[PDB]
RNA sequence: GGCGAGAAGGGAAGUGUGUUUCAAAGAA
RNA sequence: GAAGUUAUGGUUUGAAAAAAAAA
RNA sequence: UUUUAUGAUCCCAGGCUGGUUUAAUAAGUCAAAGUUUAGCCGGGAAG
RNA sequence: AUCCCAGGCUGA
């Protein structure tokens, strides 16, 4: 049928909830994302519930962390150890694994890739991954 | 056989018992 | 030859060339042609390409076999985008 | 450029030429014919020796050294050269 | 977020473009700042295609799911674009710009009003100039297919050696410790019998 | 769902009837010896690589997103390693069926754009995205230039994989129209795609004149003459070739040698094809040219001169295209400079 | 002869165990070298 | 970190160690050592270096974060791991490639 | 140019344990293989391939 | 050596190493295709940007703001007597603003580079 | 391993008909070599010990010396052209050990394969690790 | 108006620099 | 562009964070 | 929950790499580590 | 917001 976009007022009302210039915290924002209820109101609209644990593999597999710059805070931390992966520096050592702060901007564009995926999971032509590679042979 | 590390000698076992 | 470059190609295209586009039945495309002049320090332009297209007086432009679009895939034919009025 | 001689082009550096780099000791000169980028250090970085080039030899006449075939291939690749 | 527009022609086109040195950067950020083309405000361009593009909705990034790419050798393949002309022809093209001929075609080259004597003959000696380039590479081809259909057979025949030479051993090695495992089994019941 | 396009398809496969029909019936749509298939083939029938598969839709109205999913990985796990699967909508099934018929038809469309009376009325647009048709461009000239055109001129360049590419030629009706064109569409936002009932994707089109036609018996072979040629037109319509050659030594324009271009009608304008001796010199006279046309003060969009470049030719005999031959050499005519 | 390498620490341990002799000119090491 | 010289490079003892050390596409075998968080673990690998002076080999080991799709790696298991080349999230910088002993599980 | 030579047969009454005359049939039969087969360039192949090659493999006659 | 016991440092600046901007690679890929060899592909244009020209051209120009190492004092000292020590470099386009500064991420950079910023709209 | 660096021992003894030392296969191979070699009389297999008779000629023992290579704690493995270079000059017995059995460093120089030196016999005085 | 121009940098950075082993396509 | 890459000297003075609790 | 005697937390000092000949049955690559034209790298600012 | 543009388009 259609997909309905969120109003900005709405995002705003739950950003600004889940705070209480301004970053929140994703385990904040998926928290409040989730007991408002508004992706259920979309999935409705277009069976269960939505998941704290998919919102986590959504945000995994978008990739949000590397694209916002997330680990600028490791380097801040850490300094020059903190550019060595896990496992890159044999001595050791400690690697912040502190989940982005998003912005309000960041907020509203990982809902709006939420609600798209979740949208293309059921409808039979999807806005992404509509195209394939064959493996076999 | 020189470097029986825990992953060598996990990897280094015939059979559960050595008879 | 002691005969000079235009005059000799000349030549060659009228006693062999020129009978032989008319006769093959030839096919024009825009994939090789578009690439662009790489840039230099002296130069830094991509100007327009005037692309000679075959004209039927020296290439036998017709197609092989007639155009098919049998159904249910003429159903969606759009027919006012085209004015070669295919028919079955 | 062909895919094979790209790796020859250098973005930092330019095309790939054919020239000479000075070599010996002050006084005693001779060049060294190589295959490099256009803006390289002379006698710096370079892809490849191709010959060697001596004007002054005590048999009174001038030396030149080269590998035929890899001059034919830097000429195929596109190396540009002087007078 | 974005960068200023620019076409694929010109982004292909600058392949072999050298960027700009420590002073013609400088040049590119003083404040006559003359050189500024069309929409290519370096403050204004960024925000101003992040507007116009959110007055529609947002393709979401790609969601990638890493996986493990798979192992495979190496096989050297058959050399792809290799000249078909003939020796022949190269023979001929060879003696013709190696020979006494080249040098009468610059003296017989005719000239343009506004270039000196020697250009018109340098134009002409760059003409031949770009015939032997093209007939070294048509011969280094030809030779390189020839070395690697040769070097290609080689290796064929050293991988399907070893790959035979090593079945044969893990066969016999599996074999004996089978029949060993085979007696102690049945002596270790008996045992426990 | 209406169907899937299925690209890239190697040549065996696209020739082969029975082995596409076979694969099709074990992936699952059964193909009648019901799903229907049209391939993509040229004027000279030779398969482009491409196929386009409408699903039986008496009842295929009813799929689903899961159902979607296990039809797509089936069809890629039959299909060969190296061709993708997409899946169309009745939108896509509509591109797809005027994209395969521009692609046979596209010789002729290329002559009458070329037709000597329209060079300074085709506009080149780009990147123009995939889903875009005629019909389409003619809606966002109309939208973002309040200029008409007509939805049968639009010319798509073409991929060598058959899929269309992302530049178009659109033949406005006047060259008040093509300048009015040129002016207002830059940077223009566009959607790229209508999903869900919104607008998905932004796009920044261009406009401008780089890809001017020219069809006639005159110039046929004219290309051939040397690989260093300069299109120029905009000149007084009485001037010939020498006194031309007199005016470009006087403008500092060295070509070496010139050839007049004349069509019935028309002689307001002389055209001109200079030719050089290097590519060098070739682009150096380019630049010169840009340089006296902004001193001019004549439209940066006007048609004012341009590289000649024969167009690709593909005839039936050849067994390899020469656009598609990788044992070509004409790069050595351009030596690159930093 | 070997003993002293012994163990998965031998690279730092064998370098610490070796000669401790004065150097061969340090009666004059108030000139610094 | 340490270089080795060209003569160096081809004695016997540095060959036999770099090709212990080499697999195809830069992959390594390991057990994990943290199985705690979803889609991810942390595992020791074996590596060997050479001592020209004493020409011996000595062992340490490497710990790095690895992406598993499934839940198949528990703690003791040996597995085989290939890099990324980016890193997904703050710590996992390889992908699991197979499982090759696996712990008993209940 | 190569000049093969017949590898003699190993004998088959065992002067020495099994695991020795085992150790010698597979040996003679490589080594045979070995000085008939010829070796293609080193870009075919990685130097990790080569090492292992040459760790397992008598090296070829005519490299 | 030392391996004594000691509180983390929370008020200590890290420096960071200086990098300049990559010119690009000839052989690199404009548009990379699958990757056969795990890494991503280089960049042909490095951390430069083909843009229009005002003579109707292109040409390559470094990346705007400009990607400054933060973690250092200027060099020379007395850069103040002649530069503004505290500039900023804005993306402004009418009332929009956004504010985007480049800095250093973790490695591996792989295609997407070294620096990097956060989405802010003012 | 240990078991061969042990049986340098009971091969050492002077002024004895024969010896006992611990049983391996590897041991019975080096055995086996050295018999081929000429170096012992003999050998006999009894379950957790093998009995050499040891050969002798104008009094002295035919085995005048032996140098341990490869320890348990440290592999010594050479490259054909290395390998000629430490055997040069010698008409000791240097043991290698290959993919292809243990053998003598002449078998293994003649194959061109790596190998992991094990002992070496009667070698005067030449060594490197 | 067009190209080129760092007195040829040792001012940052230790698990860093560099080294070794690899890989890199337009005209899709 | 990616993957692997033993640290040394100053004698060094072993646990560091997070979380919980606290007010 | 993450690092940590395989040296975590945490001070001070140092960019790395190559250079052909090279005597002695010590060489077929100068053989744990010693260089010399050079290779790779080493921020930004007229606000 | 109207100082400049050898930069452009438009007005029935």
């Amino acid at each position: 049928s259609s997909l309905p976009c969120l109003l900005d007022s709405e995002l705003t009302a739950i950003f600004q909830g889940a705070a209480a210039k301004i970053t929140v915290s994703s385990n904040r924002l998926f928290k409040a994302l989730l007991q408002s209820g508004i992706l259920d109101r979309d999935l409705t609209g277009s069976r269960p519930v939505v998941e704290f644990q998919k919102l986590c593999d959504l945000y995994e597999e978008g990739r949000f962390y590397r694209t916002w710059a997330g680990g600028a805070h490791i380097l801040k931390i850490s300094g020059v150890k903190g550019l060595a992966p896990p496992g890159g520096n044999l001595k050791g050592g400690i690697i912040d694994g502190t989940p982005k702060h998003m912005s309000y901007e960041e907020f509203r564009t990982f809902v709006h890739a939420v609600r798209v995926w979740l949208r293309d999971e059921r409808s039979p032509v999807p806005l992404c991954d509509a195209t394939v590679r064959a493996t076999g042979s | 056989r020189l470097h029986n590390s825990h992953q060598a000698r996990v990897l280094r076992r015939r059979h559960v018992y050595r008879d | 030859m002691q005969r000079d470059f235009v005059d000799v190609q000349t030549r060659y295209e009228q006693l062999v060339t020129i009978p032989k586009n008319k006769e093959r039945h030839c096919e024009a495309v825009l994939t090789k042609c578009t690439k662009p002049l790489f840039f230099s320090r002296y130069f830094k332009l991509l100007p327009s390409m005037l692309y000679v297209i075959p004209s039927k007086a020296h290439f036998n432009t017709a197609p092989v076999q007639p155009f098919y679009l049998p159904t249910p895939f003429a159903a969606y034919r759009r027919n006012d985008c085209f004015r070669q009025l295919h028919s079955s | 450029v062909r895919h094979m001689f790209l790796p020859f082009y250098s973005k930092e550096r330019g095309p790939p030429r054919i020239r000479m780099q000075v070599a010996g000791v002050k006084g005693k000169r001779f060049y060294k014919i190589v295959a490099a980028n256009q803006r390289d250090p002379r006698d710096g970085k370079h892809m490849e020796v191709l010959g060697s080039y001596a004007p002054c030899t005590p048999s009174g006449v001038e030396e030149l050294r080269l590998r035929f075939s890899r001059i034919k291939f830097w000429l195929a690749a596109g190396a540009a050269f002087n007078s | 977020l974005p960068n200023p527009s620019v076409p694929r022609a010109a982004l292909v086109a600058a392949r072999f473009l050298r960027p700009p040195g420590r002073f013609k950067r400088a040049e590119l950020r003083e404040h006559p700042r003359s050189k500024t083309g069309a929409f290519a405000n370096l403050v204004k361009t960024a925000v101003r295609l992040r507007e116009k593009a959110r007055a529609f909705s947002l393709v979401p990034p790609p969601r990638l799911i890493p996986i493990p790419l798979p192992a495979r050798k190496k096989h050297l393949e058959s050399v792809r674009g290799v000249p078909t002309v003939s020796s022949d022809v190269l023979a001929r093209r060879l003696h013709f710009l190696l020979g006494p001929a080249a040098i009468e075609q610059q003296k017989a080259a005719k000239m343009q009003r506004g270039l000196t004597p020697y250009q018109t003959e340098l134009f002409m000696w760059e003409r031949q100039m770009r015939e032997i380039r093209k007939i070294y590479r048509a011969q280094y081809l030809q030779r390189l297919a020839e070395v690697t259909e040769e070097e290609r057979q080689k290796q064929l025949q050293l991988y399907l050696q070893e790959k035979r030479e090593r079945r044969l051993r893990r066969e016999e090695q599996l074999q004996r410790i089978y029949d060993d495992k085979k007696r102690r089994a049945v002596l270790k019941d008996r045992m426990r019998i | 769902l209406e169907g899937f396009l299925l690209s890239n398809l190697p040549p065996e496969v696209t020739n082969n009837q029975q082995l596409l029909s076979s694969l099709l019936g074990r992936a699952g749509l059964p193909v009648p010896p019901s799903a229907s298939i049209l391939l993509q083939r040229s004027r000279l029938g030779r398969t482009a690589g491409r196929c386009l598969v409408l699903l039986p839709f008496p009842s295929s109205a009813f799929l689903t997103g899961e159902d979607r999913k296990a039809l797509q990985t089936r069809l890629a796990a039959v299909l060969p390693a190296g061709s993708t699967v997409t899946a169309c909508d009745r939108n896509d099934v509509e591109n797809c069926i005027e994209e395969f018929e521009r692609y046979f038809f596209l010789t002729e469309d290329l002559q009458r754009l070329g037709v000597p009376s329209n060079l300074r009325k085709v506009v080149t647009l780009s990147p123009v995205p995939p889903t875009y048709g005629r019909r389409e461009v003619r809606d966002l000239l109309r939208e973002h230039a309040n200029v008409d055109v007509d939805p049968r001129d639009i010319v798509f360049r073409f991929r060598k994989d058959g899929v269309q590419g992302d530049t178009c030629y659109v033949l406005c009706r006047s060259e008040r129209d093509a300048g009015v064109v040129l002016a207002r569409i830059q940077e223009t936002a566009v959607p790229n795609r209508v999903h869900y009932g919104q607008l998905f994707g932004c796009s920044f089109l261009w406009a401008s004149r780089s890809a001017l036609f020219l069809c006639d018996s005159q110039l046929d072979y004219l290309p051939a003459r040397s690989p260093f040629q300069v299109f120029t037109t905009g000149w007084e319509g009485d001037v010939s070739e020498e006194e031309f050659k007199n005016l470009a030594y006087q403008l500092r324009l060295f070509p070496k040698a010139v050839r007049k271009f004349s069509h019935p009608g028309g002689e307001d304008v002389s055209s001109f094809f200079l030719e050089f001796h290097r590519m060098r010199d070739a682009k150096l006279t380019m630049s010169r040219l840009q340089l006296l046309r902004r001193r001019w003060r004549i439209g940066a969009n006007t048609p004012f001169f341009g590289f000649l470049r024969m167009a690709d030719l593909r005839f039936e005999d050849d067994v390899k295209f020469a656009d598609e031959d990788s044992a070509a050499d004409s790069d050595l005519d351009e030596p690159i400079d930093y | 002869s070997t003993r002293s390498i012994s163990g998965r620490l031998f690279y730092k341990r064998r370098p610490l165990q070796v000669p401790k002799l004065k150097p061969p000119n340090i009666r004059s090491k108030w000139l610094e070298g | 970190h340490w270089h080795y010289k060209t003569w160096q490079r081809n004695t016997a003892g540095y060959l036999r160690t770099f090709m212990r050390n080499k697999l195809p596409n830069n992959e390594m075998i390991g057990y994990v050592i943290n199985d705690k968080h979803p889609k991810s673990i942390r595992v020791a690998c074996d590596r060997f270096m050479y001592v020209m002076r004493y020409k011996k080999t000595f062992r340490y080991t490497k710990k790095v974060w690895a992406h598993d799709e499934e839940s198949e790696a528990r703690l003791g298991d040996v597995v085989r791991i290939q890099p990324l080349g980016y890193r997904i999230g703050p710590w996992k910088n390889y992908v699991l490639v197979r499982v090759l002993h696996k712990e008993p599980r209940d | 140019p190569p000049t093969p030579s017949p590898f003699p047969l190993p004998p088959s009454p065992s002067p020495s344990s099994p695991a020795s005359a085992a150790a010698a049939k597979a040996a003679a039969f490589a080594e045979q293989a070995a000085a008939q087969t010829p070796e293609p360039s080193v870009l075919v192949r990685s130097a990790e391939e080569w090492i292992k090659r040459d760790f397992f493999f008598p090296l070829s006659h005519q490299p | 050596y030392r391996h004594w016991s000691r509180h983390r440092a929370f008020d200590r600046l890290r420096r960071l190493p200086n990098k300049a901007l990559r010119p690009g690679k000839c052989a690199g890929s404009l548009f990379p295709s699958l990757p056969a060899s795990v890494g991503d592909a280089p960049s042909v244009h490095g951390d430069f940007c083909v843009v229009r020209r005002a003579d109707g051209g292109f040409h390559l120009v470094p990346p705007y703001p400009p990607r400054i190492n933060r973690t250092v004092e200027p060099y020379p000292p007395s850069a103040g007597n002649f530069y503004e020590l505290n500039r900023q470099f804005k993306l402004q386009w009418k009332n929009v603003e956004y504010q985007f500064v480049p800095k250093l991420l973790p490695r591996p950079w792989g295609r997407a580079g070294p620096w990097g910023g956060d989405l802010v709209r003012i | 391993m240990q078991r061969a660096c042990e049986m340098v021992v009971s091969l050492l003894r002077v002024d004895a008909l024969s010896q006992r030392c611990p049983f391996h296969v590897l041991n019975v191979q080096i055995l086996d070599l050295l018999q081929r070699e000429g170096l012992i009389r003999g050998f006999k297999v009894d379950g957790t010990k093998i009995d050499i008779l040891l050969k002798h000629y104008k009094g002295a023992p035919v085995i005048r010396n032996i140098r341990v290579v490869s320890k348990p704690s440290r592999d010594i493995w050479l490259t054909p052209h290395e390998l000629k270079f430490r055997t040069r000059f010698n008409t000791g017995l240097w043991i290698m050990q290959t993919s292809c059995g243990v053998i003598s460093h002449r078998d293994c120089l003649r194959m061109g394969i790596g190998g992991k030196m094990l002992m070496a016999i009667n070698n005067g005085y030449q060594h490197f690790c």
